[PDB]
RNA sequence: CUCGUAGAGGGGGGUAGAAUUCCAGGUGUAGCGGUGAAAUGCGUAGAGAUCUGGAGGAAUACCGGUGGCGAAGGCGGCCCCCUGGACGAAGACUGACGCUCAGGUGCGAAAGCGUGGGGAGCAAACAGGAUCCUGGUAGUCCACGCCGUAAACGAUGUCGACUUGGAGGUUGUGCCGGCGUGGCUUCCGGAGCUAACGCGUUAAGUCGACCGCCUGGGGAGUACGGCCGCAAGGUUAAAACUCAAAUGAAUUGACGCUCGUGUUGUGAAAUGUUGGGUUCCCGCAACGAGCGGUACAAACCGUAGGGGAACCUGCGGUUGG
């Protein structure tokens, strides 16, 4: 659960989560 | 941040154009890269600084030292006026002083009553613009009406960045501020007057109507000859202080 | 297919939270998947399953 | 003055500050410590060892009760979560369950803005 | 005329006159030319989560086959009745004459 | 959209024989009719933008019809306006 | 046209749960808050903390996925009403009814405006405390109207046909998990193409139809005029003058050492001398020989605001980080 309030803590604009979520996708491709 | 280009300081001091038998004070010398060149045409030349060893460098200064009187104290909190009447004529500045605490200096020199024949400043060209700017325009604003209400402001000469060391990302513009002899629209209170201005230009983009809804109704602005349909942007300085006195006047 | 009703079949899809599990744990097809989430927000609903066990 | 012996504790984890309250089961206080209250401030608040010795005074605090069992529910994600625990179990107070209380929300309001340093 | 899943529960204390909500409900079904194809009355339950202080309700499950504005009005009624708590109506694509987990 | 029956009822009547679907008065009279029923709903609903792409779609499409219809056979077109009430 | 399938597709009305804030009461009594450290602020009129009750607005954790849907912008709790599109199976039916479109019309993130409500949180501006913090107005929300702009992007117009292949997701369906047959979608890659990067059956391959648009950089998408708008501005759109470059992609360097030949690349160049282990060994497009973020040579886009403005902040978007 400690992970989850490191992410609700501070506002993140929804173009900078995006950006991370394809980040993270292309990153699991090895 | 400090200044190198010589030929922009030579512009300076030539659009100052200083003369002798009157006061002058410099605002925050610093290394005095701009005192130099002043100080050879004065007989009397003032400093507000806030260093020790600055200080006694200027005091030892082959050139600057007769010359020179040092303040050491914080020009914020100065008081102006003493000096004005000590040398018995109006006070002329040339402050050059960093842009986070210019601005907030001009308006102190705005409040000892025209006890200042002119001010000379580096400042932004988007600060400079919006001083000179009229209504009905973007660069117009709240700091424009109560900066053309005390002092007459007319640009000189706009100092590209590389002027100064080390070059920063925004232009620079030296003004001069020539405080009115006589108010063309004197008023009753500037409290009143800058209350309003943070009123209107607080919502800028809606209708005075709405903006201004709080201290002023539809007729009140209608009995003073003002469209309540027109934009804070499009209200001149007269009509500013033709309300101000107004509302002094009814509370 | 699936029912909201089974509450039996239902809480072996749920954590001991009440957080849906997801597909990539269970494996299950990602049509059933949608089916079960939905299904399970309907029990929620009826009081049949909790949302947290924080209740 | 009143005798209960049976109660659960609340501890507060922020980023800056923990308290520690003792409850009993209908949730009525009945003696609270904070870790600024120890002389703890600045960084030295912000500690695990403030929340320890924090834990400390709220058992003298409530050592009259005499209570023996209570329950710890972690609120909060700052530091010190794991102190206090230590501290209650370390005073005597015999530590019956451990559960987590931090409010989630359920993409319910927006958060304010992260600080920029 | 669309098949329809209807589901609500009552308040426990008044679990006593449930047959007699049964009844009118029906009636309303069979008088819009309505068949009721299965009912099951699950009696008191556990709740799980609390709602009104209340820990137990008498869940009703009701499958109907009716058009929509006999539905607007059981819907209706539901909103205004104290004994019911929640509600629930869901449209099934069709008809299920079936045992249901719960029994 | 339109119901089965009433699409069935469109057939037979503007329709050579029930097989008979895809002729020009079948397909006008069948867009006529779930256009003119959509009317109550958008007046409702003026927000829905959506489907009213899809409306216009409709409306496109009938206009293209009739136009090929006149173009082939002007008798059975007028005939069939007439019926239609359309134009 | 019949049957069926999946879907945050759209509009309208309900309802649920968590969380935030505030209010009332009880327990409880000195801090809370915040920062690198502080202070303003909040607190003996009783905070923070805890339990219960109520009010209010906004948003829907998990599921959730290089998943799905939509022409795009966009679209995530559950339920009902209305409604659009798509796809599959097997037929029936019409018989070119088509494709593309200047003007035109509608749609169109965020911000902004008009009228009237709403306002929890967040928060331009503003006020105060510091060398970010506290407080908080517009705004964000709703009804209706306007604005018509985005790095509105796949920086790839729409429609059709043809052309080697692999792996995966997502929805159909046929036959006996296998076996084919569809639609959309992701990655890799051949020929081919391209300045290179790279694209590569969803083309930037091979052709056809039509529309839009460009021909140096700056001045400038600026001035004037028209049109539109309440305004902000939008759209259409120059010239004088100035510079001889501006720009794209890739390469070599910065922030033990070379040659010969061969090989890769249009090329600059690389390979050798890129790796593993220990000068040496082995692998190896090399084989042998002679020797000892940069704008250099976070950024940006649209919009709005600034009185502690050497630039900064609110909202949404882009990767050209
Ligand atoms: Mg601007
Ligand atoms: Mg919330
Ligand atoms: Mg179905
Ligand atoms: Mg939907
Ligand atoms: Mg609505
Ligand atoms: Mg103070
Ligand atoms: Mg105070
Ligand atoms: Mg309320
Ligand atoms: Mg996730
Ligand atoms: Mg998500
Ligand atoms: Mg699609
Ligand atoms: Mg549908
Ligand atoms: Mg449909
Ligand atoms: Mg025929
Ligand atoms: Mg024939
Ligand atoms: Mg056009
Ligand atoms: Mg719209
Ligand atoms: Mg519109
Ligand atoms: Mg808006
Ligand atoms: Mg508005
Ligand atoms: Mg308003
Ligand atoms: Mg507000
Ligand atoms: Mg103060
Ligand atoms: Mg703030
Ligand atoms: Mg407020
Ligand atoms: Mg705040
Ligand atoms: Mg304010
Ligand atoms: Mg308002
Ligand atoms: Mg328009
Ligand atoms: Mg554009
Ligand atoms: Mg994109
Ligand atoms: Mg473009
Ligand atoms: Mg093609
Ligand atoms: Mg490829
Ligand atoms: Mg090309
Ligand atoms: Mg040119
Ligand atoms: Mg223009
Ligand atoms: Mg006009
Ligand atoms: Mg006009
Ligand atoms: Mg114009
Ligand atoms: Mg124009
Ligand atoms: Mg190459
Ligand atoms: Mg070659
Ligand atoms: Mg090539
Ligand atoms: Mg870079
Ligand atoms: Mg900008
Ligand atoms: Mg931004
Ligand atoms: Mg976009
Ligand atoms: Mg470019």
């Amino acid at each position: 659960v400690l992970a989850e309030v490191r992410r609700r803590e501070f506002y993140e604009k929804p173009t900078t989560e995006r950006k991370r979520a394809k980040a993270s996708a292309v990153k699991r491709h090895a | 941040n400090f200044l190198n280009d010589q030929f922009v300081i030579d512009s300076i001091v030539s659009a100052i154009n200083p003369q002798k038998g009157q006061a002058m004070v410099e605002i925050g010398p610093g290394l005095a890269a701009l005192t130099e060149p002043v100080g050879e045409r004065l007989d009397q030349l003032t400093v507000i600084e806030l260093d020790r060893d600055l200080a006694a460098r200027l005091q030892t200064h082959p050139f600057l030292g007769p010359k020179l009187t040092i303040y050491q104290q914080d020009a914020m909190t100065f008081n102006f006026g003493e000096l004005a009447e000590k040398m018995g004529q109006p006070l002329r500045v040339f402050g050059n002083l960093p842009y986070n605490i210019s601005t907030p200096l001009m308006f102190h020199l705005f409040s000892y009553t025209d006890a200042i024949a002119d001010m000379h400043f580096m400042l932004q060209k988007e600060v400079v613009n919006r001083l000179v700017a009229g209504p009905n325009s973007k660069a117009y604003g709240r700091l424009s009406v109560m900066a053309q209400y005390y002092c007459n402001v007319i640009p000189v000469l706009e100092v590209p960045p590389s002027a100064f060391t080390p070059p920063p990302k925004v232009d620079s513009a030296v003004v001069r501020l020539v405080p009115h002899a006589t108010m063309p629209h004197p008023v009753k209170d500037v409290r009143v007057l800058s209350r309003i201005t943070t009123e209107a230009f607080n919502q800028r983009r809606k209708t005075i109507r709405n903006s201004l809804g709080n201290l002023f109704s539809v007729e009140v602005l209608t009995g003073m000859g003002i469209d309540p349909a027109m934009r804070a942007e499009n209200i001149s300085v007269a009509q500013y202080c033709q309300m101000a006195n107004y509302l002094a006047e009814n509370a | 297919e699936i029912d909201y009703k089974d509450i039996a079949t239902l809480k072996n899809y749920i954590t001991e939270s009440g957080k849906i599990v997801p597909s990539r744990i269970t494996g299950t097809r990602a049509k059933y998947q949608r089916q079960l989430a939905r299904a399970i927000k309907r029990a929620r609903y009826l009081s049949l399953l909790p949302y947290t066990d924080r209740h | 003055r009143k005798q209960v012996s049976d109660g659960v504790a609340h501890i507060h984890a922020s980023f800056n500050n923990t308290i520690v309250t003792i409850t009993d089961r209908q949730g009525n206080a009945l003696g609270w410590a904070t870790a600024g209250g120890s002389g703890f401030r600045g960084s030295r608040k912000s500690t695990p060892f403030a929340a320890q010795v924090a834990a400390e005074r709220c058992a003298d605090a409530v050592k009259e009760y005499g209570i023996k069992n209570l329950e710890v529910m972690v609120k909060g994600p700052g530091p010190g979560r794991e102190s206090t625990i230590r501290a209650l179990n370390a005073a005597g107070f015999r530590i019956t369950n451990i559960t987590d209380v931090t409010p989630i929300p359920h993409n319910g309001c927006r958060p304010p803005k992260k600080r920029r340093v | 005329m669309r098949h329809y899943e209807i589901v609500f529960m009552v308040h426990p204390d008044q679990s006593e006159q449930v047959p007699g909500m049964i009844e009118r409900y029906t009636a309303a079904i069979t008088g819009a030319e309505g068949k009721i194809h299965r009912l099951e009355d699950w009696g008191r339950r556990q709740l799980a989560y609390p709602i009104n202080k209340l820990h137990k309700a008498h869940y009703v499950l009701m499958n109907v086959e009716a058009p929509q504005e006999v539905i607007d009005e059981l819907e209706t009624t539901f909103r205004f009745n104290d004994a019911v708590i929640r509600s629930m109506v869901m449209r099934t694509k069709h008809a299920v004459t079936e045992a249901s987990p719960m029994v | 959209s339109l119901s089965t029956e009433a699409t069935a009822k469109i057939v037979s009547e503007f329709g050579r024989d029930a097989n008979d679907t895809g002729s020009t008065e079948v397909q006008v009279a069948l867009l006529t009719a779930q256009i003119n029923h959509l009317q109550g709903h958008f007046a409702e609903h003026k927000k829905d933008h959506h489907s009213r792409r899809g409306l216009l779609r409709m409306v496109s499409q009938r206009r293209k019809l009739l136009d090929y219809l006149k173009r082939k056979d002007v008798a059975r077109y007028t005939q069939l306006i007439e019926r239609l009430g359309l134009r």
